[PDB]
C-alpha cells in the first residue's frame, strides 16, 4: 500500500522531522500515544503511507531518527510527540560531527551507518509495497549533510528501484555564522545531484527573509523558521497522504516534475504565509490563493521565479473551494505570465485539490516548481564556496578526516555544471 | 590459462601494495652502476 | 532590555540604530546566548563603523565568548583586515587564546588571509604559538595547502 | 542500467575505505 520510510538526520533534520510528525499527526487525528480521534474517514484512508498499524489499533510513524550528537535523542523524546516514535528506530552516536561533512560522511557517520541501515532494512521489508524514502536534513552542518548523504548512497545500493526524496535545508549566513557551511552544502549538493530523485530546497535565506520582511519578526528564531518548514512539508505531501488523482505517489510526482534526471531541485511555495500566533479572520479567495502561492515573497528558496522559466509545476489547493474557479485562476497565471513557462513542455502545470485544509486555515495552497531560476540558490552557494576554496581555507578539517582536495574540486565542478544545465533549458526554444 | 596465471600474479601485486601501506601505518632512490669502457 | 536590541543592530549593520541605542544607554558589553558582545558580532559581520563606534563608547576590545574567542579572533577568522587593524590600534591582545588554543594568527592562517597574518605579526603575534593539537599557525596553512637516480661510480 | 548504477555506488564504497585508511596514516 505505497509506504514511505522517513529518515531524519542531524540537529536540523530531527528538528524539522519532529515538527513534520507533530503537524501531519494532527491532520490525521493521531495523538502522541498513536490513537486515532477524528471526524473524517479521509484521515485514515491513506494513513498507511506514513504510519504502521501496531497491535491495539495504534499508529506508529515509519520514521528513523538519527544523530551523531547524543543529546538529540533527549530533545526528540521530550517533544510533544516523542512518545509516538518506535524506540528501536532511534539510532544515536556519542561523538557529534562538529559541523564537518567529512566526519559525518566518512568517519563518525560511517561508524554508525550500519546501525541505521539495519533499522531502515526492517521498516522497508515490513512494507507491502515500498514507494521510497524521505530524508529531512540540513546541508550546512556535519551529520545531516555528510551522514544524510552517506545514508542516501547506502540506501540506493539496496533499494535502487525506489524513489529517494529529500527535504534539504540550505544554509544562509543570515541564520548561521559557521564558516564552513558553503563547503558542507557543496559536498552535499554533489551527492544529491547524483543520488536523489527529487529534492525540496528549503532555503534558510528565504525563510529568514519571509520572517523578517513579510511576517515582521525583528529576530526570527528557529521556531519561526520551522513554522514555515512544517507548513511547507504538510502541503508538499498532501497528495501522498490523502485520496487523489494527481501526483499521488513519489514516482508519479517525479514523472510529472523531472524532465531531466539532474534537474530535480524543487522550489516550494505556500499561501497564505503566516506566523505562529497569527489568527485568520477570513479565508482567502481562489484568486488571492493563486496569486500569492506563485509570488516570489511566498517561495521557500531564495530565487526570483521571474529570473528563470518553469519546467514543471504542481499546485495543491486545500480546503473546500470551487474547482471551476481554481481551473480558471490556474489558466489565468499561465496565460498572463506565459514568458516564465517553458513552451516545449505542453501542459506542464498540474493542479490537485484536497478537501482537507491544514490547521487554522479554511483555504490554503502549496506550490512546487521545478524552475531554472533555482540556479540563483546554487550560484550563491558556489560563490561562497569559491571565496574560501581559492584560499584553501579550513581544508585541514576535511583532509584530516582522510578526504582528498580533489573531491572539493569535483563537487564544485558538478554544481557549476548543474547551473549551466538550468541555463541551457532556460534559453531553449520550441524552434 | 595464461589469463588465469596473470590474474594470480596481479593479486600478488595488490597484496604487495597492502604490505607497503601496512608498514606506513607503523612508521629519491639511488641506483649505482660502474663506469663504462667505451 | 537594550542589550538584546544593541546585539541585533550590531549584527544587522544598522549604523544609525547603534548610535541611537548608545545614546539611550545600552550596555556595550551585553552578551548573546554564546557570550558574544556587539563587538564580536560587528567583527564577524564586518561592520567597521559599528566597531569604531562600539570602541569609542567603551566596549571591551578583548571580551571573550564561551569559546574563548575575542573580537580579534573573529575579525581574523572572517577575514576583515580593517577591523583587525582597528582592534589592534585599540589594544587588542595578539596572543589571546581560545578553548582550542587558537590565537588570532591561527585563525587568520586557517582562513587563508595572509594580509591579516602579516598585520598580526607586525603587532607582535607569536609565530611559535601552538594550539591544543600541537600545531602552529603556519602548520595549519601548510596542512590546508595539501623517483630513481642513476649514479655512475668509478671502481 | 541497474548494474551500472550499482557499480558506480560500489566505487564510492571503495573510495570511502581509501579515505578511512588515509586518516589512519595521519592519526
Ligand atoms: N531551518 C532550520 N535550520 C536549522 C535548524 N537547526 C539547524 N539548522 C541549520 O542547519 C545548519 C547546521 O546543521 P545542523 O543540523 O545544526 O547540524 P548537524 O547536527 O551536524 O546535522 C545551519 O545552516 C543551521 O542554520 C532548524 O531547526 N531549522
Amino acid at each position: 500500500m505505497r509506504e514511505i520510510v522517513h529518515i531524519q538526520a542531524g540537529q536540523c533534520g530531527n528538528q524539522i522531522g519532529a515538527k513534520f510528525w507533530e503537524v501531519i499527526s494532527d491532520e490525521h487525528g493521531i495523538d502522541p500515544t498513536g490513537s486515532y480521534h477524528g471526524d473524517s474517514d479521509l484521515q485514515l484512508e491513506r494513513i498507511n503511507v506514513y504510519y504502521n498499524e501496531a497491535t491495539g489499533n495504534k499508529y506508529v510513524p515509519r520514521a528513523i531518527l538519527v544523530d551523531l550528537e547524543p543529546g538529540t535523542m533527549d530533545s526528540v523524546r521530550s517533544g510533544p510527540f516523542g512518545q509516538i516514535f518506535r524506540p528501536d528506530n532511534f539510532v544515536f552516536g556519542q561523538s557529534g560531527a562538529g559541523n564537518n561533512w567529512a566526519k559525518g560522511h566518512y568517519t563518525e557517520g560511517a561508524e554508525l551507518v550500519d546501525s541505521v541501515l539495519d533499522v531502515v532494512r526492517k521498516e522497508s521489508e515490513s512494507c507491502d509495497c515500498l514507494q521510497g524514502f524521505q530524508l529531512t536534513h540540513s546541508l550546512g552542518g556535519g551529520t545531516g549533510s555528510g551522514m544524510g548523504t552517506l545514508l542516501i548512497s547506502k540506501i540506493r545500493e539496496e533499494y535502487p528501484d525506489r524513489i529517494m526524496n529529500t527535504f534539504s535545508v540550505m544554509p544562509s549566513p543570515k541564520v548561521s555564522d559557521t564558516v564552513v557551511e558553503p563547503y558542507n552544502a557543496t559536498l552535499s549538493v554533489h551527492q544529491l545531484v547524483e543520488n536523489t530523485d527529487e529534492t525540496y530546497c528549503i532555503d534558510n535565506e528565504a525563510l529568514y527573509d519571509i520572517c523578517f520582511r513579510t511576517l515582521k519578526l525583528t529576530t526570527p528564531t528557529y521556531g519561526d523558521l520551522n513554522h514555515l518548514v512544517s507548513a511547507t512539508m504538510s502541503g508538499v505531501t498532501t497528495c501522498l497522504r490523502f485520496p487523489g488523482q494527481l501526483n499521488a505517489d513519489l514516482r508519479k510526482l517525479a514523472v510529472n516534475m523531472v524532465p531531466f534526471p539532474r534537474l530535480h531541485f524543487f522550489m516550494p511555495g505556500f499561501a497564505p504565509l503566516t506566523s505562529r500566533g497569527s489568527q485568520q479572520y477570513r479565508a482567502l479567495t481562489v484568486p488571492e490563493l493563486t496569486q500569492q502561492m506563485f509570488d516570489s515573497k511566498n517561495m521557500m528558496a531564495a530565487c526570483d521565479p521571474r529570473h528563470g522559466r518553469y519546467l514543471t509545476v504542481a499546485a495543491i489547493f486545500r480546503g473546500r473551494m470551487s474547482m471551476k474557479e481554481v481551473d480558471e485562476q490556474m489558466l489565468n497565471v499561465q496565460n498572463k505570465n506565459s514568458s516564465y513557462f517553458v513552451e516545449w513542455i505542453p501542459n506542464n502545470v498540474k493542479t490537485a485539490v484536497c478537501d482537507i485544509p491544514p490547521r487554522g486555515l479554511k483555504m490554503s495552497a502549496t506550490f512546487i516548481g521545478n524552475s531554472t531560476a533555482i540556479q540563483e540558490l546554487f550560484k550563491r552557494i558556489s560563490e561562497q564556496f569559491t571565496a574560501m576554496f581559492r584560499r584553501k581555507a579550513f581544508l585541514h578539517w576535511y583532509t584530516g578526516e582522510g578526504m582528498d582536495e580533489m573531491e572539493f574540486t569535483e563537487a564544485e565542478s558538478n554544481m557549476n555544471d548543474l547551473v549551466s544545465e538550468y541555463q541551457q533549458y532556460q534559453d531553449a526554444t520550441a524552434d | 590459462h595464461f589469463a588465469a596465471m596473470l590474474e594470480r600474479l596481479q593479486e600478488k601485486d595488490k597484496h604487495a601494495e597492502e604490505v607497503r601501506k601496512n608498514k606506513e601505518l607503523k612508521e629519491v632512490q639511488i641506483v649505482y652502476k660502474p663506469v663504462d669502457l667505451s | 532590555d537594550l542589550g538584546k536590541k544593541l546585539l541585533e543592530a550590531a549584527r544587522a549593520g544598522q549604523d544609525d540604530e547603534v548610535r541611537i541605542l548608545m545614546a539611550n544607554g545600552a550596555d556595550v558589553n551585553a552578551e548573546d546566548d554564546s557570550g558574544k558582545t556587539p563587538l564580536h558580532l560587528a567583527a564577524i559581520k564586518g561592520h567597521l563603523e559599528i566597531v569604531e563606534v562600539l570602541l569609542k563608547h567603551g566596549a571591551d576590545v578583548n571580551a571573550a565568548d564561551k569559546m574563548g574567542d575575542t573580537p580579534l579572533h573573529l575579525a581574523a577568522l572572517y577575514g576583515h583586515l580593517e577591523i583587525v587593524e582597528v582592534l589592534l590600534k585599540n589594544g587588542a591582545d595578539v596572543n589571546a587564546t581560545d578553548t582550542y588554543g587558537f590565537t588570532p594568527l591561527h585563525l587568520a592562517a586557517d582562513a587563508g588571509h595572509l594580509e591579516i597574518v602579516e598585520v598580526l605579526l607586525k603587532y607582535g603575534a607569536d609565530v611559535n604559538a601552538q594550539d591544543k593539537f600541537g600545531k602552529t599557525a603556519f602548520d595549519i596553512s601548510i596542512d590546508n595547502g595539501g623517483s630513481v637516480q642513476i649514479v655512475y661510480k668509478p671502481v
